[PDB]
RNA sequence: AGUUCUAUUGUGUUAGCAUGGUUUCG
RNA sequence: AUAAGAAUUAAAUCUUAAAAACAAUUCGUUAAGCAAAGAAGUAGAAAAUAAGA
RNA sequence: UAAUACAGGGUUGAACUGUGGGUUAGUUUCAAUGCCCAAGGCAGAGCACUGGAUUGGAUACCCAGGGAACUGUGCUCCCAUUAAUAAGAAUCA
């Protein structure tokens, strides 16, 4: 208590948990048609709903973009057996 | 190998075929030896 | 003032009955019959008594001397005193046998017919049936 | 072809949600053909190498079998009729490459075109070579 | 002290992690609600001798195997009739007599249990951390 | 780059030790290291001892 | 022949993990049991799916293997602290130290700072 | 084939290098203790 | 070390068991076959104790096995019907079988209660088994319909001896004929030389039970500590 | 070599106990009936190959039985898996 | 993978030498 | 013949013998041909070979 | 398996190079012991054989002695023939 350190202390950092950190981006990493991550919207397989992420390079909304996440979107909403949709961004800071 | 081995095993080979092993009782080869 | 803030529970301080290295199991029979070399080889005191063979020669010793034991039998009497003195609150021992205790351990490799017994179940089973309604 | 064959063994993994497999132009263009099945929940392409999301379900994983039919040291190929016949009665996707792209046997079947019968996933006991 | 390998990996336990288990108790809230919601319905607690001496040993649940030929027999197959929730806290010791059993099982262990006896999660039904 | 690896297959074969009471190695030594085999760091995870020679020339 | 040689075949089984609430509605449709009383809450909360979740435990590397080995290197008076706590193996070979060392501390720290996005010797310092 | 072009992760970080943090896993320690209250108090 | 000048490659289990430092069976390869769980089915082998199968639900006197030399056999096959038009006048004469377990304290190994309950048998006709001993006792128990209710009040109320338990069950009535032919004991018959050797096995259990009872202890009261 | 003790203020049997265990753990008995008569390089090979398996196994269960010894002498209790998370703290 | 150099060689062929079981000589 | 040495389950063949140069034991000196006793964990990468009885 | 001489292979690094490979007969370098041939020829030990025992009996196991074989860029590859159950790619952190 007067030099040690106990879990109650503040400031008690827990090596597992700096350990395990992650990086929130490559949750998305397997998500594209031909694999290499560079489609403007990229949708991810599962089962019961759908999953689109914005993948442009600057976080910008062009036609492209915007034809990909239209064909996506409304596949998904014709779907019966996907019961949800999810959207979300690949970017950093955008 | 089967068949054949077991021709091996049993001797027939040992007694028919030459060697260029030699031995006192097997047949020897006259000729240079090659594997074949 | 300063000093341990924590107990002092090192296993060095506080030593345990446990195996610090282990090993790659070892055939069930010749763990057996290692450790029975390794018994006899210790000679296991678990005779009629430590002090009975000490007796046993002090008195063959006087029947082979019956005139000058005094001066004869006195190695064989310093030996009896010096067992008296420490074997003479002698117990046998009452333990399981090292080959059980490494069973416990797990030390050895279930052969065709060795095998570890399965975790009991009827003896640990506890039961408590409560209502949940309302 | 040997890409293809190697990664049949990535794609048969159970308990994983994830497998890599080498990286060829045939592999990916097989992988496109799975999830616009969707058979694969994805695939990233990394150099040498492609890290295929598998896809599950109850547990179990969608795909449940691969038999290969064109192998390197064979080809294997159809006229329309005969791929017909062969994917009689069959819910499985039997992966075609013709001049045309790698598509499914019923797009092959539609456009009547000689094709090359490369894999069949999910096709449970149904081959002749 | 220590004579024996040092590992180099440590696995991670996504089943356990802190939204995990919000999820867990969040789902399983549910279901203990609306079961208290109906009335006369018992819930069975199974637990360890070590880890309870007052609670009984025996109960309507337990079949007490006696003979060889019902070792495989399982001990609580007469649960269903009076109980509607079994809380385990020895999933792994009951593992192969939950297994398929006819009534919800809400198990209570540890990552490490579940990491090591990972077909703990074909018996349990909800899981509290 | 993008480039596989090399194949894996060596001439010459494996080593053998020479049958009978010779103890002659017919091919390599005792100390040959098959392409087969994990990395120097994975099989020595401790490395060079604190007594060990910094350098190894002699 | 051989068995158990079929690998990415019939060596493992690929069979569906069948829930308390689809047991029951299988057994209730077929008729097999009379419809249960909780079934209803079940069926209302179904349970989660484990397996999914159990899938995306991943294996880490333990850089504190190292980052120990450099931090007792650099100062070896380390060990001294809760030198007679059991936990703390300071025997050659070992170093394996607890959670609350001053040890794991530091390296916890600098792991932290390096995810952060800094270097191995600026973490350190 | 060294002068083949196939995407690479070196390549996508080089990219961005030239236009990652990793985070800790939260612990909802308040949402945790609220569902355990709510937990106990149907228990009671 | 030693230079034998090369190594030896036997191929048989038992030579490798003896040339290898351990023939320990590893883990299963991920990528080979899956893990062991124990939800597996166990082995189907019959349960066999010195070479007897021990395949039996109940201990009874009339349990025997197949060996391996004929056994007379009945020439025919003729099952008495069962009289089922039993009114009072005549619901007096249909029989009956049960089967009892009581768990208390006795003296003299059941020796006591093994002589009450053959006496009660020999004046009430019973027919069956008993099996008394120092903390339990079991029976089968075969007769008129009244016979038994008698015999089962008789060992719910009256025995002279402490009874904490008792049980009934397997209860059958309306037999048109009786198993058994004499109420007789199961008598422990084994030798001296056996209940030392069964002693000495038993006291080597309760040792291993004591020395986790004792760890378990110890840790209950750090615990509490 | 040829080991050599003295004799002083000891028992001659202690000596040559003591020689004893020399040459015990020398292996010099062994040597002795090997260079007596003929050994086969197989055989040799058979024998060394036992060794090399053999002898681990006894020192690991030599190792074992010292410590069954040593918690019996001292009455050492059975050890319990070490909580973490456990303060570890004085109760004082 | 291959070629060159680099540090290391219980690998294979090598003139001789130190030691040693055995036999030998007194 | 015989004893001793040697050997053997026990014996015998064999060597020496009457004061000893080489039967056998002890001590020195060369000589000859011959040459893995001592120094390396098939162990520790997760690294794993064959459905069952 | 000390030093020295002549050659590999393995490991590590730098450079070079740029699909240059995996498998392999109408292919041939090497390869225990024995046998044939040649060498030497009595350090040791040792087939056949001799004689000293055991055995109804042994042509053996035991003892004593022993001219076959025990070192070769030759003839040469029969085998329970040499680091294993052929070599390569893929799946794993």
């Amino acid at each position: 208590v007067r030099t040690g350190f106990f879990r109650t202390d503040p400031g008690f950092i827990d090596p597992e948990d700096v350990l395990f950190a992650e990086d929130p981006v490559r949750t998305w990493s397997h998500a594209d048609g031909g694999g290499d991550l560079a489609e403007e919207v990229l949708e991810r397989s599962n089962v019961g709903m759908g999953t689109c992420i914005l993948n442009n390079a600057s976080g910008v909304l062009n036609m492209k973009g915007l034809c990909g996440l239209f064909r996506k979107l409304r596949d998904l909403e014709v779907n019966p057996l996907k019961r949800f949709v999810v959207l979300t961004s690949r970017h950093r800071h955008f | 190998c089967s068949d054949r081995k077991r021709k091996i095993l049993n001797g027939t080979e040992y007694i028919r075929r030459k060697s260029s092993h030699r031995g006192r009782i097997k047949r020897g080869s006259q000729a240079p030896a090659f594997k074949r | 003032m300063n000093g341990c803030s924590k107990r002092k529970s090192h296993r060095l301080l506080k030593p345990v009955f446990e195996l610090q290295q282990s090993f790659p199991k070892i055939q069930h029979w010749q763990g057996a019959e290692i450790l029975h070399r390794l018994k006899q080889k210790e000679k296991d005191a678990a005779v009629i008594h430590p002090c009975i063979d000490t007796w046993g020669d002090y008195a063959q010793c006087l029947r082979r001397y019956p005139a000058t034991s005094a001066a004869r039998c006195r190695v064989e009497s310093d030996r009896h005193t010096r067992c008296l003195q420490q074997h003479g609150r002698w117990k046998p021992s009452d333990s399981l046998e090292a080959l059980k205790l490494l069973e416990m351990f797990k030390v050895f490799n279930e052969t065709a017919r060795f095998k570890y017994p399965p975790p009991p179940v009827h003896s640990l089973v506890r039961g408590c049936a409560f209502p949940f309604s309302d | 072809m040997q890409r293809a064959c190697e990664m049949v063994v990535s794609l048969l993994r159970v308990d994983a949600l994830s497998q890599r497999c080498p990286f060829h132009v045939l592999n990916v263009q097989i992988l496109d053909l799975l999830q616009r099945e969707g058979l694969i929940r994805g695939f990233k392409v990394d150099g040498t190498k492609i890290d295929i999301l598998l896809k599950h379900y109850k547990g179990a994983p969608v795909i449940r079998n691969i038999r290969v039919v064109s192998k390197p040291s064979r080809d294997i190929w159809l006229t329309p009729h005969e791929l017909k016949f062969r994917t009689r009665f069959n819910t499985g996707l039997w992966i075609m490459q013709t001049s045309c792209g790698v598509i499914s046997h019923r797009d092959c079947l539609r456009m009547g075109i000689g094709g090359k019968m490369l894999m069949a996933i999910n096709n449970g006991y149904q081959h002749f070579c | 002290m220590n004579f024996n390998r040092i590992p180099t990996r440590l696995s991670t336990h996504y089943v356990c992690d802190p939204y995990t288990t919000l999820m867990h108790y969040r789902r399983t809230f549910k279901f203990l609600q609306a079961l208290k919601a109906k009335p006369n319905c018992r819930a069975l607690c199974l637990g360890n001798k070590n880890q309870v001496i007052s609670w009984p040993k025996h109960f309507d649940g337990l079949t007490v195997v006696t003979s060889a030929v019902a070792a495989q027999s399982s001990i609580l197959s007469s649960a269903s009739v009076y109980y509607s929730l079994i809380i385990c806290l020895d999933p792994v010791l009951f593992a192969k007599h939950l297994y398929r059993i006819n009534v919800p099982v809400l198990g209570v262990c540890t990552p490490r249990e579940i990491h090591e006896h990972p077909e703990i999660l074909k018996v349990i039904d909800y899981l509290l951390p | 780059p993008v480039v596989f690896p090399h194949t894996r297959a060596r001439a010459g074969g494996k080593p053998i030790m020479m049958r009978g009471k010779s103890g002659k190695w017919h091919w390599l030594g005792p100390y040959w290291k098959p392409p087969w085999a994990p990395s120097n760091k994975a099989r020595w995870p401790t490395g060079p001892e604190e007594w060990a020679w910094s350098d190894p020339t002699r | 022949g051989k068995g158990a040689v079929h690998y990415t075949g019939t060596n493992f089984r690929r069979v569906q993990r069948l829930d308390i609430v689809d047991r029951m509605r299988a057994l209730v449709a077929q008729g097999l049991v009379d419809a249960p009383l909780w079934l209803s809450a079940a069926e209302r909360a179904p349970p989660m799916e484990l397996s999914n979740l159990k899938l995306m435990d991943r294996k880490v590397h333990n850089k504190y293997l190292s980052l120990t080995q450099a931090v007792l290197k650099k100062y070896p008076n380390m060990r001294f602290q809760d030198c007679y706590v059991d936990g703390n193996d300071w025997s050659k070979g070992n170093d394996s130290y607890r959670a609350d060392h001053p040890v794991m501390q530091f390296v916890a720290l600098q792991l932290r700072l390096m995810n952060l996005g800094l270097d191995r010797h600026a973490a350190f310092r | 084939k060294h002068l083949d072009h196939v995407p690479t992760e070196r390549a996508r970080q080089l990219a961005e290098q030239r236009s990652r943090v990793k985070l800790e896993k939260e612990k909802f320690l308040r949402d945790c203790m609220r569902e355990q209250e709510n937990l106990a108090a149907l228990f009671t | 070390a030693p230079f034998p000048r090369g190594i030896v490659k036997p191929r048989s289990a038992k030579v490798r068991a003896i040339l290898n430092l351990s023939v320990e069976q590893r883990q299963p390869n991920p990528l080979r076959a899956p893990r062991k769980s124990l939800l597996d089915p166990p082995p189907c082998v019959a349960p066999l104790e010195k070479g007897n199968p021990k395949l039996d639900r109940q201990f009874d006197t009339l349990n025997r096995s197949i060996t391996g030399f004929r056994k007379y056999k009945a020439p025919h096959t003729t099952a008495p019907r069962v009289v089922r038009d039993r009114d009072e006048t005549n619901f007096h004469e249909m029989l009956g079988k049960f089967r009892f377990d009581l768990q208390g304290s006795f003296k003299e190994n059941g020796d006591m209660l093994r002589d009450s309950l053959l006496q009660v048998g020999r004046d009430l006709f019973l027919v069956g088994w008993v099996k008394c001993r120092s903390r339990f006792a079991t029976g089968h128990i075969q007769g008129d319909v009244h016979a038994l209710s008698y015999m089962r009040r008789y060992l719910e109320k009256h025995v002279d001896e402490s009874v904490s338990s008792v049980r009934f069950y397997e209860e059958n009535f309306g037999m048109p004929l009786l198993e058994y032919e004499r109420l007789s004991a199961v008598n422990d018959f084994r030798a001296p030389g056996k209940k030392q050797q069964h002693a000495l096995r038993a006291a080597e259990k309760n040792k291993a039970k004591k020395l986790e009872q004792e760890s378990l202890r110890h840790a209950q009261e750090l615990e509490r500590f | 070599m040829s080991c050599h003790r003295h004799v002083f203020r000891a028992a001659p049997a202690a000596v040559f106990a003591s020689v004893q265990r020399w040459g015990r753990r020398n292996n010099v008995h062994k040597l002795t009936l090997l260079v007596q008569t003929y050994e086969k390089p197989c055989v040799k090979r058979t024998r060394i190959a036992e060794e090399k398996a053999y002898y681990p196994r006894w020192f690991y269960l030599r190792y074992a039985t010292e410590v069954i010894r040593y918690s019996l002498k001292h009455h050492l209790r059975l050890g319990q898996a070490l909580d973490p998370n456990d303060d570890q703290r004085l109760d004082a």
